[PDB]
């Protein structure tokens, strides 16, 4: 599964 | 969202028309570029499952992506129903998704003591489905991002890290990719400059060194 | 909407000019594409029958559709008058539709104990009429949605599920359609790829397999 | 509008700049298409006669229509002065129109016990004058609305019911018109299809039957 | 006199 | 009668 | 505007950026068409002299008109100083114009008991200067408004009453003008139709009779 | 002096 | 701005994004036309020195003008430090300019008893620097404003008074200029008309007399 | 931001959709021109680390710059962890960056007594990374800014001080640059005029002297 | 020094 | 390290 797109912070 | 009434009751505030129009514009224009997910998450702060469903239902285009999102939400709801066997009542996965729960039940859970944050749980399942959609709508593999013979290294870096953000590999794999591919796929001038910095170079050092090429 | 006054009275809040302009834009531009109904439902959160009538009256175009909507609202009101024989007073169907009730009666019912939610009842009759309009304004049968010889399977899936959303068959029929027609109406390359996945394939699996075709 | 002050006094709230700009845009662009009157009525919710006068005075174009509106308001005010002979003081027709009353008198009446709702009375006289203007600005008789040899029946129905809305005959006459003219003025194909449905057909049945013609 | 343009509600 | 257009939630 | 603080003090509320931008757009675009004065009066509801000065100072164009406005305000202030000899202190004309008064003095007067409404007094002097400007910026005499050989009588009536509104003669003179010139300056067909109605005809009767010409 | 432009109300 | 908290504390309210965007648009588009200074003064009502600095820092263009503004603010701060020798603490010029003061000190001064209004003092120094910039950015001397052979006297008056506003001479000099140059620099027809009015003529009389030329 | 609830609790207020859209527009259009940093700082007044992360995550373009920003934030967080050894709990650098802290912990720190202002600390690390990005995205060295043979000295000064602002040398170096390069790089006419003023000339004196060249 | 641009009010 | 872009105020 993908790790997500939130470069900054806690996802 | 949820608001405290002047009578002290927990009360629904409707997601505003301008917030909905902002979301609709975002999905219509940006077509699951990765910044769609942070923008969704920002526009749905404190959202009930009814508010989240309102956002998802108001999307008119991309109905294949919305079906993949629905399928993800359904398997996440089924996984919740597996992990939380049935005995305020406890919400089922369909209650968290807002299909079998009223707005009043949703607010009842979200303002319980301790709260059962069905809006945040459901928003996790939505974001987890948008992750899959953003990965699928990525137009290129990171292996396909190569620098043109006269392309600025900054434009290549922008393309590389936008692709890396959409493809959303694990951080160890992103580390290997930024260490290895970003140098390997640079054009021969930049590739020559970048190898001279050694393996420890930061992106700011790399972009500075290549800034004149 | 309804708001509590500082004196503690139940008080009308007018639907804002920007909310009306948003609705008017939505109906004018999107011309009963299915996302019009979620957008109506979002723009009319907590609406009294007077607010709902204001939204419907402010639509200037599509007057044939608005007449079909009026006819639906009238037969739903007549069905209410049938199901609820006459003995706060109890609202008749024309009171719920806001034709024979004052705004003050509407607020009286919507804030009664227990409330008689004439705004939500009427909004159900409106949405039930918009369903018929969206189905009629659907430009194609789902049987007419076929993939072009060089069309991306994602664009075909978008067309298919947008048509399936507008045609709004029962879920068992939508299941049969997405199982059978979506494969059957794919172009010969995609149709070949999709049959190899077997009947259990999810839409994300189908779209992944066809992503390079 | 009127608002309760924190000191408990009845206080004027000015009609907002965006509400005025919305009204000015509506009158300038839509040029007394019938949806102008619902939009006026929505933008003037809870309006004092001063607010209503502000809306009417801010219209820069259409000064012949605004003179017909003024003439209507004057004969309605004269009719009020006839029906209500002079003995808070009781408002004269010129007081309801806000020509001889202060804003403070208007709020005094609108918040009396029982209220004398001079804003709603005046808004009735305005809407009653806009009715005449919308009827006059209707570009066609309903008898002139005929279907083109290749025109979609839905576009003809839209034209027919928009004209019927502007011409605003009595409901018995609208019933006769939709029964008789809508069939009679359809093109020969649609006219043939529609006669086969018999006289009891609903508009949705008619539009469905003609949907392929 | 015209009946008014309010298709829905109480005119 | 049509089932409605609400892909998500309770219709 | 003025607002009551939570501490109960009389407090200034600044005229909002959107209200100022609306005024600036109005003066820039509409160039002293008569609807500028109602729009000024609506945008300056409850304005202090400082707020009114802010509106007038933010106008960048039309500096000859703004000098005529300043000259009018100065002669109105001088007339006030004549009519109100000097003995909270009583405001001089320069205090009402906000040149020699602080915002705190302005609020002190506007919230006195009884109030001295220096904002409304000054707004009268402004509107009285805008009247002169609108009359001067009127592009045509009412005697110059004549109907074209193929011009619709409705467009001629719009031109006539817009000119009559800008020229702003006394009501007895406007009555004579609408009785006499509006018929006299109609084209020969309309002029023939209109004379047949007799002198008592209303504008709606005139516009109806000429509607087909 | 001009009578003003307020067609409706108290000028 | 400053706001009273519900706990009764003096609290900062941030200058809104729309107010900043309005200021940025104003400086970018109007390029120190004189109406920039009233618009600055209106957008910065009740501003702390931090808010004023935010407005000045957000200007991206015109960096030579912003350096002249900084130089003016520095010499005004130095003049304050000269006029107010150092002994809540008393603010130095750098504290009023918000360079050596915290937002909490600024609010402490602005809400003291009596207040030390460091926001208004600093706003005076800003406006005093913008005066110099507007004078320098004036494209023409008032002596260069001459009427074209076929130019309307109203357009010449607009040019003359806009230039006179930007050049911002003393009022006695503006009086001499409007008495002498405005006639002297009119074209020969207007100059002939204007001399016939004698030296006492008002601008409205001059513009009326020349209105047909 | 943070807001006090009506129950007296410290409560999150979400960064508004219009504030996010303003930030996204700013970064997309202005592409790290120096005014991006004041605009960031203004749009993030009172922001929690979650709000700051929302702003940074919603940027879709410039992903190389956002990676340099992330790298800066990480080395600032590591420096905090170095300067503040671990023993409300004390925040680590990852807590201040909002990666290992909840919104509730962030509000707990920001409203502690004394507050630990993790939003302002993190905003310093963000601005410190944007400084590096603005310096790198500067298209020219200050040594490359030279006046064209017919270029206005004001346009050259604008280019010079915009470049000087982006390059952001120390103030002693900016002093040397504005003393030496600004004269040295002027075209021969302006360079001749400027040397005649002597070394003490202010920018307003320089721009005045060159205003006719 | 310039007198300022405020045509109306107290400058 | 760069001094920052805040021409006015406390940076």
């Amino acid at each position: 599964s993908p790790s997500g797109v939130f470069t900054f912070g806690a996802n | 969202p949820i608001v405290q009434n002047l009578q002290g009751q927990m009360v629904h505030q409707a997601i505003s028309p301008r917030t909905l129009n902002a979301w609709v514009k975002v999905v219509e224009e940006k077509a699951f570029s990765p910044e769609v997910i942070p923008m969704f998450s920002a526009l749905s702060e404190g959202a009930t499952p009814q508010d989240l469903n309102t956002m998802l239902n108001t999307v008119g285009g991309h109905q294949a992506a919305m079906q993949m999102l629905k399928e993800t939400i359904n398997e996440e709801a089924a996984e919740w129903d597996r992990l939380h066997p049935v005995h305020m009542r406890e919400p089922r996965g369909s209650d968290i998704a807002g299909t079998t729960s009223t707005l009043q039940e949703q607010i009842g859970w979200m303002t319980h003591n301790p709260p059962i944050p069905v809006g945040e749980i459901y928003k996790r399942w939505i974001i987890l489905g948008l992750n899959k959609i953003v990965r699928m709508y990525s137009p290129t593999s990171i292996l396909d991002i190569r620098q043109g013979p006269k392309e600025p290294f900054r434009d290549y870096v922008d393309r590389f890290y936008k692709t890396l953000r959409a493809e959303q590999a694990s951080q160890e794999v992103k580390n290997w990719m930024t260490e290895t591919l970003l140098v390997q796929n640079a054009n021969p001038d930049c590739k020559t400059i970048l190898k001279a910095l050694g393996p420890g170079a930061t992106l700011e050092e790399m972009m500075t060194a290549c800034q004149g090429v």
